[PDB]
């Protein structure tokens, strides 16, 4: 799953 | 609002206290009462408030897309449907909660460019989750605000930030995200991704140790992203 | 109730749902609302009741810890405390509800032996989490009141089931760590795993190899707590 | 950390 910031 | 009759700087108090225990609804909730009480926020006070919203509309989010599949293998009685809604609902309104914490008076009180670039990156983020469950008339609005809400973001950020700062680099991460699963632009995504690293690579020299560790662990997020769409 | 006006097949569908999604807070509301149609509870029901508000006061409990931890430190403003006292008392309501629905009527209507140590157990440990932050003139008629209802269901699983059983296996385990941590009593606590484990090591040869996989797996938590404890 | 049932 791609990363977003908050993760 | 609940947290009306309690100080602010109780209120930032228990919200630390709420993330130590890991009650982030309790931190969302102890955040919006501080935002309520008028002042700005201090760098640290945003990202209080940015991990509390993120962790409720995370497991929001995810919820949502186990109950999404379910119902989709179903389509291949009306509870999965049902179910699906009320969490869906639920989402809905913590976006609309920050969404409204951003209108009433955040963004318009933010004139340096570090909380004007934060507040406008969670008001594109926060209209980016309610476009991944969109799906009737104000859709394509929905999707709209949240990539004028980026692209403002995006140039503040170039103008006054460098290319290593960390909500600089955050920003164009969630921006490339944006492009690539809502706007259905995977090639923006991906030049997006891959100049945003390489200008932050060029301006590494520039960095203390600390900074540099800061920048290099969101460098990294771009670089998997691009190595899962490449 | 909230739930009084859905149907019981669809707040069983939709509990099942909410564990999927790691909903667990309306996981344990639907399940509430299913006890609430007054009919008695199959054994897959009892365990969604069980998984439900396991999950709610655990993540509560956990979260008592970690503020009472910090409460510590801080006596070696108000708002460690407070904080701690919100999520107490908020925990003293979830186990306060389980305990009313133990009462009102699942204990009274449950004749069979797996479904009444089922619920004693599980009226032991909400009395026991209620034991774990009490500290006042009804500590110790909470602490016996978990002691009784352990006690009675020891009393049936021993005349009724095999030392095997995964409820029997299940039950020591907790009235033993009532004793370790609760009762004061560390040498009952070590006895009871002791004794509990060599009687189901002892019947293991009557078990097909899916109830042998279940035994065990509580037999090794009682191993661990013993290794812990000696 | 010791273990009950649930855990
Ligand atoms: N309570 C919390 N969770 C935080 C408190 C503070 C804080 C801020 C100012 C002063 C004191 C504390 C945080 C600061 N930013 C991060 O951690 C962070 C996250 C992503 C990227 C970067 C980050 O740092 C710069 C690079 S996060
Ligand atoms: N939804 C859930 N979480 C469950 C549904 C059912 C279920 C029950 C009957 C029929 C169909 C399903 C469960 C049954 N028990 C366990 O898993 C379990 C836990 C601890 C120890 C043992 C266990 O099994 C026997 C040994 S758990
Ligand atoms: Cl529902
Ligand atoms: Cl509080």
């Amino acid at each position: 799953r791609r990363f977003s910031a908050g993760m | 609002g609940a947290m009306g009759s309690m100080e602010r700087a109780s209120l930032i108090q228990k919200a630390k206290l709420a993330e130590q225990a890991e009650r982030y609804e309790d931190m969302a909730a102890f955040m919006k009462g501080a935002v309520e009480k008028g002042e700005e926020l201090s760098c640290e006070e945003r990202n209080l408030l940015s991990v509390a919203y993120k962790n409720v509309v995370g497991g929001q989010r995810a919820a949502w897309r186990v109950l999404s599949s379910i119902e989709q293998k179903s389509n291949e009685g009306p509870e999965v449907r049902e179910y699906r809604e009320k969490v869906e609902t639920e989402l809905q309104g913590v976006c609309d909660t920050v969404l409204g914490l951003l209108d009433s008076h955040l963004i318009k009180e933010a004139g340096d460019a570090e909380s004007r670039v934060f507040y406008l990156k969670m008001k594109g983020d926060y209209y980016r989750y309610l476009a991944e469950v969109a799906t009737g008339d104000d859709k394509k609005r929905i999707i709209d605000s949240a990539r004028s809400a980026y692209q403002e973001a995006m140039d503040i950020s170039k103008k006054e930030m460098p290319p290593t700062n960390p909500i600089r680099l955050g920003l164009a991460l969630n921006f490339s995200v944006f492009h690539y699963e809502i706007a259905n632009s995977p090639e923006e995504a991906i030049s997006l991704a891959k100049t945003t690293f390489d200008e932050a690579m060029a301006d590494l020299h520039t960095l203390s140790e600390d900074s540099y560790k800061d920048s290099t662990l969101i460098m990294q997020l771009l670089r998997d992203n691009l190595t899962l769409w490449t």
